[PDB]
C-alpha cells in the first residue's frame, strides 16, 4: 500500500495511506509554531499547546477528557519554531469520534477567561520541567543569540508573561494561523476519501515576516562543573540543496552516537577532541534547517576547565574539513548514516506521519525515501566543504550554560 | 495510552553524570520540539 | 404575559429592592452559585459585592434607601443567569457520564 | 582648618580634617569592590556588605547593634565596583566607641556558620528591592556586556549563588583583600594623631588581573511600556587627563536635571530627542570612570515604539559634536555646571568623606577643590571633540529592559 | 540615625510615571552605588 495525496483548491493538504492496521494515527498540521508570535503576545502558542482540552464549541473540557481516554486514545500537541502539530491516535474503530475532538480543538476552542486563567500556572509548571534539560537553556539562547525575530522566540513563555496569556490573545493566534491555506491532515489507517470530505466540510476556514540572521551570544552563568555550548553559523533553508550538503557534513563531523557505551571512532569532532581532553565530555554536530534560514556549528559537553580546550579543538575540526582534508571513504560513511538515519526515522508510523505533514507544510508535496536517498547521494565532497567553509568563514552566533569562566567569547576563538 | 520514557517532577533534585559513557548522546544536534499531552508526560527533544 | 401583574406586584412586596438588591444577590450559596460567581468578571462580582454590603449596612440600621434609588422590576438584569446556566448544565453532564 | 594627610610604610593611608563640629564621621575604605570576585565566588562581596553586624572576635552580633544604637549611631557598608566604604557616624564623644566596633567588623569578624547562613535569604530580599529600580538592571547588565571580566561582575549576587555563599568565601575574600596596602582611613571631627595610632596599632594587617573591555549587548524582553536603554563605548581611565574631557562632554551633552520640572533648554541631547518625539521621554549622558577602563554614553528612558527614534536621535547629538558642531558658551556652560557640580558634590561632610577616601584609594594622595577646577578649564574644546569622535567609532556595548520591539540592535544604529 | 528618602518593601506594587516633568531624573549618568545599613534602609544610586 502506497500514500494518497491532495492539496485544495482552499490550500489545505490531505496526505493518507490507507495500511489497514488495527491503529489509526491523525495529524493536524498547522503552520502555527514559536516564530509567528511578536514581542506583544510572547508564549502566546506555549500556551495554546497546554489548551487543547478547555472547552470548545462542540465539546466540553469534561467530555474531551473522558471519552477519549473511554476509547483508549491519545490526543498531542507538538510545537517547532515553525508548526505546530496536534495529533490523535486509537484502535481504527473509534477514528470518527477522535476526528471530531480533533477538529472541536483546533477549529473551534472556546478559551474561557475563567479555565484560561485556571491553566497559566501550567506555563510554569511544564516550563520548569523543560529546563531541567540543559540542551534546552542553550538551544533556547542559541536561538535569541542568532536570530532579531521569527525563529528568535523561544517555544517555551518568557516569565514575564507567565500569567498574563490573554483569551484574547489566544483567539487571536488561532484565527489567524490556524487556517485551510497553513493546514495540512495526514493520516494513517483511515480512507483517504474520507479524510478529504471531513477536510472540506469541517477544515474550510478562511485565511489569516523573514528570518533575520543576527549573529550573538548568550552566556548563563549558573556554577554546574560541566559547561554545555554550542556555537553555529548560518546555514542553509531547508528544501534548497545546500542544505543536503550540510546535513553530509554533519554526519562526517559526528552527529551523535551508534554504539552503546562507544568511543565513537568514525565521529570526526569526537576524536578531535579526544585526541587533547581525557576528562569527561561529549561533543555533536548541530545542525537545525527552516523554512527561512539554517543553524549549522557544534554543541559541547565539558568541564568548566577544559571549556576552551574542548570547543577550539572541536572547532579546529570543521576547520580542517573546509581546508579540504576528507575522504570518499568519510563522506561514504557520513551518507550511509544520514540514509540509514532517515529511513529509521520513518520507521515507526509515528515519525512516518511527522515527516509526511512536515514535508506538507515546508514543501508542496510527499518526496518519496528512495528519491530522498538519492538526493543525499547527489551531494559531492566539493559540496561538503563548502558547507564547511560557509561554516568557518560565517556571521557566529554562541551560547553557553555553566560555570564559564575557561569558556571563550565568540571573539577569543 | 502509554506512559512516557521518564516521569517528571518539579522541585526534584537532578540525577547525576560522572563519566564519558553516560555523557554521550547529549549533545544537541537538531532544533528543540515540544510535546504535551493528555496521556503522555511533557517532554521536549534535540 | 398575564401574570406579569402579580410578577411586578410580588416583586415590591418581597422588597429586596428597597436595599439596593437585584434578585441574583438575594440567591442562596450552593455548590453551583458558589462556581457561577467564582467566575464572574471583575466589574459584575465587584458590584455584587458592593450592593450586598450596602443591604447588610442598611439591615443593620433596620432602615431602607430612598424609594428614587430602589432597584426598578424592568431595570432588573438577570446578571448571574449565564455563569449560573452553564454552571448547572456542565454538572449534569459529568453526573451523566458518571452512569 | 585644613586636611591632613598620612601614608604609613605599610601601604595604608590616613587622612583627616579636625573640624571641631560636634558630629564625626570615620570611613574605613578598601579595595574590595564587586570587580574583585572572580566565577566561583560571585557575589560574595554582596554578602558581606549585607554582613557588618554578624559577630566579631571582640563583639558580638548582640552588641555591634544594640552598642551603636545606644549611642544614636550609624554603621554602613557601601560597595562600587572597585571599593568597599565602611562608615560610622555619631556624637564626637562616642568615637573610639564607634572605631572599636568598626575595627572589630572590618579586621575580626567570625562569620560564623550558622550566622551566615541565617543571612542568605537577605541577599535576596536586598537584590529585589534594588532590581525595583529600573536603572539597575540596566547599569548592571551594561557592564556584564561591556567587559569580560572584572567590571562586568554585578554589584548583586547571581541568583544560582544566592543561599550558597559559603563561611570559607566570605573569609578568604576578606583576608585577600582586606589589607593594609588596599586601605585608607578617613575621618572628621577626630585629631589625626590618634587615628594615624589606631591605623598603626589595629589596621596594620598584612597584604593578599586589568579590566578587558569586550563589547556586547544584553536585552531584557520585559514588556513595559517604557523602554529604558543605555549605549556606551570604552572611555579613559579616572586619574588620566583624558577622562576629565568626557567629563566635559558628559555636560556639553547634558547630565541630567537643574530645574525643577523643568524643559532642559541647555541640554544638547534633551533638545535633539525633544526635537523628533514629543512623547514622555527622558535621556542623558552616561560617565563611568575607573582605575583600568571607564565607560561613556547615553541613557534613554523612552516609549517602546519610539525607543529606535529615541536613541538615534541621541547617537546623532555625539556625532555632530564629534564632527565639530560646538562653541565655546556651550563648553564654557558644561564646566561651570561641572564646577558646580563637584563643588556641590563636597558640599556635605557626607560626600566630602566620600571624595578623600576615593582619591586616597584611585590615587596616592589629596587634590583640592582649587585644583580640581583648574584641571576642569584645562580641557579645551578640542579636547572635547576628541572624547566624542572616541565615542563614535568606538566599539560598541548595549543593554536594554522593556518591550524591545522597537529597540535596535547594535549593528542596526 | 535618620530615615531614609524611601520605605522599601518587596513584593509591592511600584509607583506609575505618566509625564516627561516626572520621569526627568531617572536616565542614568554615573555607574551603580550600594549602601546598606543598620539604620537607614538600603539604596542603590546612579
Amino acid at each position: 500500500q502506497d500514500l494518497e495525496f491532495t492539496r485544495l483548491p482552499n490550500g489545505l493538504v490531505i496526505a493518507s495511506l490507507e495500511n489497514y492496521a488495527p491503529a489509526s494515527r491523525i495529524g493536524l498540521f498547522i503552520k502555527a509554531g514559536s516564530r509567528y508570535e511578536n514581542s506583544n503576545n510572547l508564549g502566546t502558542s506555549h500556551l495554546l499547546r497546554l489548551a487543547s482540552s478547555l472547552t470548545t464549541k462542540g465539546a466540553s473540557s469534561f467530555k474531551i477528557t473522558r471519552g477519549i481516554e473511554a476509547v483508549g486514545g491519545k490526543l498531542s500537541v507538538t510545537s517547532t519554531r515553525e508548526n505546530m502539530a496536534y495529533t490523535v491516535e486509537c484502535l481504527r474503530d473509534d477514528v470518527d469520534i477522535l476526528m471530531e475532538f480533533l477538529l472541536n480543538v483546533t477549529t473551534a476552542p472556546e478559551f474561557r477567561r475563567w479555565e484560561v486563567a485556571a491553566l497559566q500556572p501550567q506555563l510554569r509548571i511544564d516550563k520548569a520541567v523543560a529546563l531541567q534539560n540543559p540542551q534546552a537553556h542553550v538551544i533556547e539562547n542559541l536561538h535569541a543569540a542568532a536570530y532579531r525575530n521569527a525563529l528568535a522566540n523561544s517555544l517555551y513563555c518568557p516569565d514575564y508573561r507567565i500569567g498574563k496569556v490573554t483569551p484574547v490573545e489566544l483567539h487571536d493566534y488561532v484565527q489567524n494561523h490556524f487556517t485551510s491555506a497553513r493546514m495540512a491532515l495526514i493520516g494513517l489507517g483511515v480512507s483517504h476519501p474520507v479524510l478529504k470530505q471531513v477536510a472540506e466540510q469541517f477544515l474550510n476556514i478562511r485565511g489569516g515576516a523573514k528570518a533575520k540572521y543576527h549573529g550573538g551570544e548568550i552566556r548563563e552563568q549558573n556554577g554546574d562543573s560541566l559547561v554545555h555550548a554550542a556555537l553555529v553559523a548560518e546555514s542553509a533553508a531547508i528544501g534548497s540543496a545546500e542544505a543536503n550538503a550540510f546535513s553530509v557534513l554533519q554526519h562526517v563531523l559526528g552527529a551523535g552516537p551508534h554504539v552503546k557505551r562507544g568511543s565513537n571512532a568514525t565521529s570526526s569532532l569526537y576524536q578531535a577532541v579526544a585526541k587533547g581532553v581525557h576528562q569527561p565530555f561529549d561533543v555533536s554536530a548541530f545542525n537545525a534547517s527552516y523554512s527561512d534560514s539554517g543553524l549549522f556549528g557544534f554543541y559541547t559537553i565539558s568541564q568548566a576547565a577544559s571549556a576552551g580546550d574542548v570547543i577550539k579543538a572541536a572547532y579546529n575540526q570543521v576547520k580542517t574539513i573546509a581546508q579540504g582534508n576528507l575522504s570518499n571513504p568519510d563522506v561514504q560513511a557520513a551518507k550511509n548514516k544520514l540514509k540509514a538515519g532517515y529511513l529509521m526515522s520513518v520507521e515507526s508510523s509515528e515519525g512516518f506521519l511527522d515527516e509526511v505533514g512536515s514535508q506538507a507544510l515546508a514543501a508542496g508535496s510527499y518526496t518519496p525515501p528512495s528519491t530522498v536517498l538519492q538526493q543525499i547521494d547527489a551531494v559531492a565532497d566539493a559540496d561538503v566543504i563548502n558547507a564547511a567553509k560557509k561554516f568557518v568563514s560565517g556571521r557566529k552566533s554562541m551560547a553557553a550554560s555553566g560555570n564559564l569562566g575557561h569558556t571563550p567569547f565568540i571573539d577569543e576563538l | 495510552a502509554v506512559p512516557a520514557t521518564s516521569e517528571s517532577p518539579v522541585l526534584d533534585l537532578k540525577r547525576s553524570v560522572l563519566c564519558r559513557e553516560s555523557l554521550r548522546g547529549q549533545a544537541a544536534g537538531r532544533p528543540l520540539v515540544a510535546s504535551v499531552s493528555l496521556n503522555v508526560p511533557a517532554s521536549v527533544r534535540y | 404575559r398575564w401574570l406579569e401583574g402579580i410578577r411586578k406586584w410580588y416583586y415590591n412586596a418581597a422588597g429586596f429592592n428597597k436595599l439596593g438588591l437585584m434578585r441574583d444577590d438575594t440567591i442562596h450559596e450552593n455548590d453551583d452559585v458558589k462556581e457561577a460567581i467564582r467566575r464572574l468578571p471583575e466589574n459584575l462580582y465587584n458590584d455584587r459585592v458592593f450592593r450586598i454590603k450596602r443591604a447588610l449596612d442598611l439591615s443593620m440600621r433596620q432602615q431602607i434607601l430612598p424609594k428614587e434609588q430602589w432597584t426598578k422590576y424592568e431595570e432588573d438584569k438577570s446578571y448571574l443567569e449565564p455563569y449560573l446556566k452553564e454552571v448547572i448544565r456542565e454538572r449534569k453532564e459529568r453526573e451523566e457520564w458518571a452512569k
